[PDB]
RNA sequence: CUGUCCCAACGUUGGGCCCGGUGAACUGUACAUUCCAGUGCGGAGUCUGGAGACACCCAGGGGGAAGCGAAGACCCUAUGGA
RNA sequence: UAGGGAAACGUGAUUCAACCUGGGGCCCAUGAAAAGACGAGCAUGAUGUCCGUACCGAGAACCGACACAGGUGUCCAUGGCGGCGAAAGCCAAGGCCUGUCGGGAGCAACCAACGUUAGGGAAUUCGGCAAGUUAGUCCCGUACCUUCGGAAGAAGGGAUGCC
RNA sequence: GUCGGGUGAGAACCCCGACGGCCUAAUGGAUAAGGGUUCCUCAGCACUGCUGAUCAGCUGAGGGUUAGCCGGUCCUAAGUC
RNA sequence: CGUGGAAGUCUGUUAGAGUUGGUGUCCUACAAUACCCUCUCGUGAUCUAUGUGUAGGGGUGAAAGGCCCAUCGAGUCCGGCA
RNA sequence: UAUGCCAGCUGGUGGAUUGCUCGGCUCAGGCGCUGAUGAAGGACGUGCCAAGCUGCGAUAAGCUGUGGGGAGC
């Protein structure tokens, strides 16, 4: 499939979103990301 | 060290496509029991796996020839083929 | 250790396929740490990572068998597979017959031996598949 | 051909997309028209009495 | 407003296109041309630009490989900043 | 023409069986070692009378639990539907 | 006196996909359009922006809740032997040992796939269900019937290797 | 698949060699759709993987897609707005 | 006798399409329609990809009440509605 | 006495119960339009390190003025 220049923009975005909670917040908090998304396990838009 | 001839006969038990797997474990268990050393002991010489593989998977020679020495501290046997 | 990396960056260097290119059992060390290409072309020159050769089918036994064939052999009924005009192709074969025919008649014709009369009757024959071969034209001019 | 399992395999079709008016995934890419916000279809937006309870 | 260079784009294969191939690698902003990204360039250290390829990067961002002159050398460039 | 049959045999491969590892589901009112008769809403492991019955486990082919699966699609009934 | 190759760094031929160009036949069927190009020369110089570009493309990257024995379009249809063949079977190039749990018991009963069974030969069964028989090629030869096309590979008989 | 060997706390199944095999319109090569980072590197094994795993499409962090002349873009088709 | 090469023509696991029998295997499946062998069509009323049109008492239908996203003698969703 | 039955004890498993309430539910009073000067809503951005939420908008968890406030942020 061929994407468009903002189909790219927001699968970056679901791409950037895919990451972990930093261990720093783990601390200030004093003790898990909701929106783990895998390629093969979940779906994206369009 | 002394020289043996070991009878692969017993690998006609298990199923014919298979008879190649079977000869080098009756290989491994005949030198742990005359040798009088553990399975996990015995080291084949990749000459007795080439001999035993010869006509394939499943035409297996019903005798081989095989030359092993005893040794060490805890009791191993190096083996191969003439 | 893990060589499977540069498996893949030796076939590419060498211009062989994965399951030909041969590592040294010896050199495994060596070759683990070959990060680059350059890497490679070094251990390539080294002698440790090189390039099976490749299987060319034997045409021995197809030439021996090319020759007894040609000489007529081996073609038997109990060889033939195909039909008929499966083995030769019947129009194709007129072809050949009616192309040599008129060869033959044009050739005749410009050497003088067969009058623009002759030729035409003649012609018009062998259009009408009255002649088997050349040799069985010659025969019917040949009186 | 069965109906269910062997007739799921043809379905590489895009149709419904982000849409550029409400965000949703119900913009339909050959029909020009959203199904949830009703951009394409309408300038006003898509909103029906139904989609509550009638006392609600 | 909108600036055309973000920042400079500094990973391996950025170091070697500027010893290699006298090319500096920057992180623009998406609606940069190509024509654009050459003059702030120029504008912003006093360089000539020959050629710029760009490409939208799966970061949101564009990426922009910008050639330089003879008469400029790119690791000294990169080194003042 | 032949293992469809008379009439079955031997063999081959994968299972099956034992061992390591992984590891569900169906089903479960309770009790429950049953068998023969009887009785009972007339088709009982459980009531009555007898008989038999030391406990636990392995493999088996499925006689019984009117076995498990599905608020019978037949039939009738509803001041039901289509 | 580009490139590439360790080296040699060939020459002729046959059959010839691609591609080029013609002849014929068929239609109660008649086989796109537009932009563009040609028509309409040459030099030098400048400009040529924007978007896509990773990877999978499947018995694990797609759809099917799954790393699903299903489903899913295109081009490689000219690799060798074989033979009518883009068929079988075997083998290159290339790919793979991931149609991804293993070890053990002449390894019993029973089951799935299957081989061979003397004599009999459909007695089996609703029923030859299942299985089997026949088989490629050439020569000879071929009935009733028929809309004259066909029936027809009717049937039946013979041949078949290698040197 | 087997025999050796490599790495590792740990190896039937991660890697090297040898031997033995499997695939030939495909189990090879290039792609459309569709997927969306699954690609490469390093570090890992709590999760996922029909067993195990040092391996991985898994976990974490980094990196990676460069065009006047390949597509889009332009044209018009059934047809749509 | 040859030439010619017609055909909803024939053989054909060419590609591709289809699905007769086994009432085989499976039937908490590999699979909410699968597997194997067998079998049918394969230059045409042929097969196929993509784009496009027809919408619910309405389509579409070489007609089986077939099909209209595992949903059809009137799709699906929500509402009427407790 | 093995397999095992009943009740309990110690320890699990599980999360009932009791206590707690940053949320709800309902009633009442007040108030009440926004948008081409581009709203509402959405997309994508924006932090030293930042995935979610909130804020914000390339001047991006913020800039200026006045008043309040106060030694913290
Ligand atoms: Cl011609
Ligand atoms: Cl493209
Ligand atoms: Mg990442
Ligand atoms: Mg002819
Ligand atoms: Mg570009
Ligand atoms: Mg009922
Ligand atoms: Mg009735
Ligand atoms: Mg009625
Ligand atoms: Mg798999
Ligand atoms: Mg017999
Ligand atoms: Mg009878
Ligand atoms: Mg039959
Ligand atoms: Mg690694
Ligand atoms: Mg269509
Ligand atoms: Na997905
Ligand atoms: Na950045
Ligand atoms: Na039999
Ligand atoms: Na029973
Ligand atoms: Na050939
Ligand atoms: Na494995
Ligand atoms: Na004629
Ligand atoms: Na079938
Ligand atoms: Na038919
Ligand atoms: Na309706
Ligand atoms: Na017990
Ligand atoms: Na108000
Ligand atoms: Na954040
Ligand atoms: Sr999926
Ligand atoms: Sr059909
Ligand atoms: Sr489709
Ligand atoms: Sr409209
Ligand atoms: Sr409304
Ligand atoms: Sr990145
Ligand atoms: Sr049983
Ligand atoms: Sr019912
Ligand atoms: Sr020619
Ligand atoms: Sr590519
Ligand atoms: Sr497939
Ligand atoms: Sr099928
Ligand atoms: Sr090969
Ligand atoms: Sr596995
Ligand atoms: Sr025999
Ligand atoms: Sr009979
Ligand atoms: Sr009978
Ligand atoms: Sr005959
Ligand atoms: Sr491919
Ligand atoms: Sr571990
Ligand atoms: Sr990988
Ligand atoms: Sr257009
Ligand atoms: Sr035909
Ligand atoms: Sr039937
Ligand atoms: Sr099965
Ligand atoms: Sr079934
Ligand atoms: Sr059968
Ligand atoms: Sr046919
Ligand atoms: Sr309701």
């Amino acid at each position: 499939g061929k994407k468009s220049k903002a189909t790219k923009k927001r699968l970056a975005k679901l791409d950037n979103q895919n990451s972990r909670v930093p261990a720093w917040v783990m601390l200030k908090t004093d003790r898990r990301n909701h929106k783990r998304r895998h390629w093969r396990r979940n779906d994206t838009d369009e | 060290e002394r020289v043996v001839t070991i009878p692969l006969r017993d690998a006609r038990a298990e199923p014919n496509h298979k008879r190649a797997d079977k000869a080098m474990i009756l290989i491994r268990e005949h030198l742990a029991k005359h040798f009088s050393v553990d399975e996990d002991a015995v080291r084949l010489d990749p000459s007795i796996n080439e001999a035993a593989w010869a006509r394939g998977r499943a035409n297996t020679p019903s005798k081989i020839r095989v030359r092993a020495a005893r040794f060490e501290e805890e009791g191993e046997a190096i083996v191969e083929a003439e | 250790t893990d060589l499977s990396a540069q498996k893949r960056l030796a076939a590419d260097v060498l211009d062989v396929g994965k399951n030909r290119v041969w590592f040294n059992p010896e050199r495994q060390g060596d070759i683990a740490d070959a990060i680059t290409r350059e890497d490679v072309r070094e251990l390539v020159d080294e002698g440790a990572i090189q390039a099976k050769d490749k299987k060319g089918n034997s045409r021995g036994r197809a030439r021996e068998r090319q020759k007894k064939r040609a000489y007529g052999h081996q073609k038997g009924a109990g060889s033939r597979k195909g039909k008929a005009g499966a083995r030769q192709n019947s129009k194709e074969d007129w072809e050949s017959r009616i192309r040599a025919q008129r060869t033959k008649l044009r050739e005749l014709r410009d050497e003088g031996t067969l009058s623009s009369s002759q030729y035409r009757d003649l012609y018009d024959k062998a259009g009408g598949g009255e002649f088997d071969s050349v040799a069985d034209l010659e025969r019917y001019i040949d009186a | 051909t069965g109906a269910g399992t062997p007739s799921q395999g043809k379905k590489n079709t895009t149709t419904h997309t982000k849409c550029r008016r409400c965000g949703e995934k119900s913009y339909h890419t050959k029909k020009k028209v959203c199904s949830s916000c009703g951009f394409g279809k309408s300038a006003k937006r898509r909103d029906y009495e139904w989609q509550s309870k009638a006392g609600e | 407003s909108w600036d055309v260079i973000k920042h400079p784009h500094v990973t391996e294969k950025a170091m070697n296109d500027m010893d290699f191939q006298n090319k500096l690698q920057f992180a623009v902003d998406d609606r940069a041309s190509k024509g654009e990204v050459a003059d702030a360039v120029e504008e912003q250290y006093d360089v000539t630009v020959e050629q710029v390829n760009t490409q939208n990067t799966m970061d949101g961002e564009k990426k922009a490989v910008v050639r330089l002159s003879e008469d400029d050398d790119a690791q000294e460039v990169a080194s003042r900043i």
